[PDB]
């Protein structure tokens, strides 16, 4: 997963996270595996939206992707009855992921070293070996 | 005492004298250059155009059409 539960419980108040999680567990006591599973599902969502033009086991993780995983995990964790703002922000992050997939916006870099994640060649052409090109310094 | 063989040396070996500019002198890594040994150098200067020894060759005129034709080809 892109973001750990210790970050989702920091961006979103831990008490509200416990309130959301405690029903979903089998026993009925505050649990941590539910949040990790939701974060894994959100990371899978982002991975699917990024694999279009990136090598998906990201060499360097864009620093905004932690936020983009936390928001989607929060929406996935409020599926029974979400606030209007949660839905609006989830639609905004889906729009951002669609723009990233299409090519309108790059995901960003790692804020530590400003390195952008690599990916496979979106465009690739092959032609026959070049003959009579200007690089052939013979003749002329 | 007559010649038995006439070897055609490469024309690049000869540099015109910086003075008088009309005496071909064998290049010897010198400013003036080594002069030709007498009775041992059959020199034929075909002057198609009046001027000095380096000028009168047809390469001066033909270098431009050659370049244009080959670049176009």
């Amino acid at each position: 997963n892109y973001a750990t539960v210790n970050d989702l419980c920091a961006r979103y108040t831990r008490t509200r996270l416990d309130i959301l999680t405690r029903p979903k567990t089998a026993d009925g006591q505050p649990d941590d595996a539910v949040a990790e599973q939701a974060l894994a599902d959100a990371s899978a969502f982002i991975d699917g939206y990024l694999a279009a033009r990136f090598v998906l086991p990201l060499t360097v993780v864009p620093s905004l992707l932690k936020r983009q995983c936390c928001v989607v995990a929060w929406f996935y964790l409020n599926e029974s009855q979400p606030t209007e703002q949660i839905t609006a922000t989830y639609r905004d992050t889906v729009r951002w992921l669609e723009q990233v997939r299409d090519g309108k916006t790059d995901p960003g870099v790692e804020s530590r070293t400003a390195a952008s994640p690599e990916g496979e060649d979106l465009v690739q052409v092959q032609s026959d070996p070049p003959v009579f090109s200007r690089k052939q310094k013979g003749f002329i | 005492r007559v010649p038995v063989a006439l070897h055609h040396r490469d024309p690049a070996l000869f540099c015109a004298n910086p003075d008088n500019l009309n005496e071909l002198r064998l290049r010897d890594a010198s400013y003036h250059g080594l002069e030709l040994q007498p009775f041992g150098w059959f020199m034929h200067r075909a002057k198609s155009r009046t001027g000095y020894v380096g000028t009168n060759g047809l390469v001066r005129t033909l270098i431009w059409p050659f370049i244009f034709k080959n670049y176009s080809v």
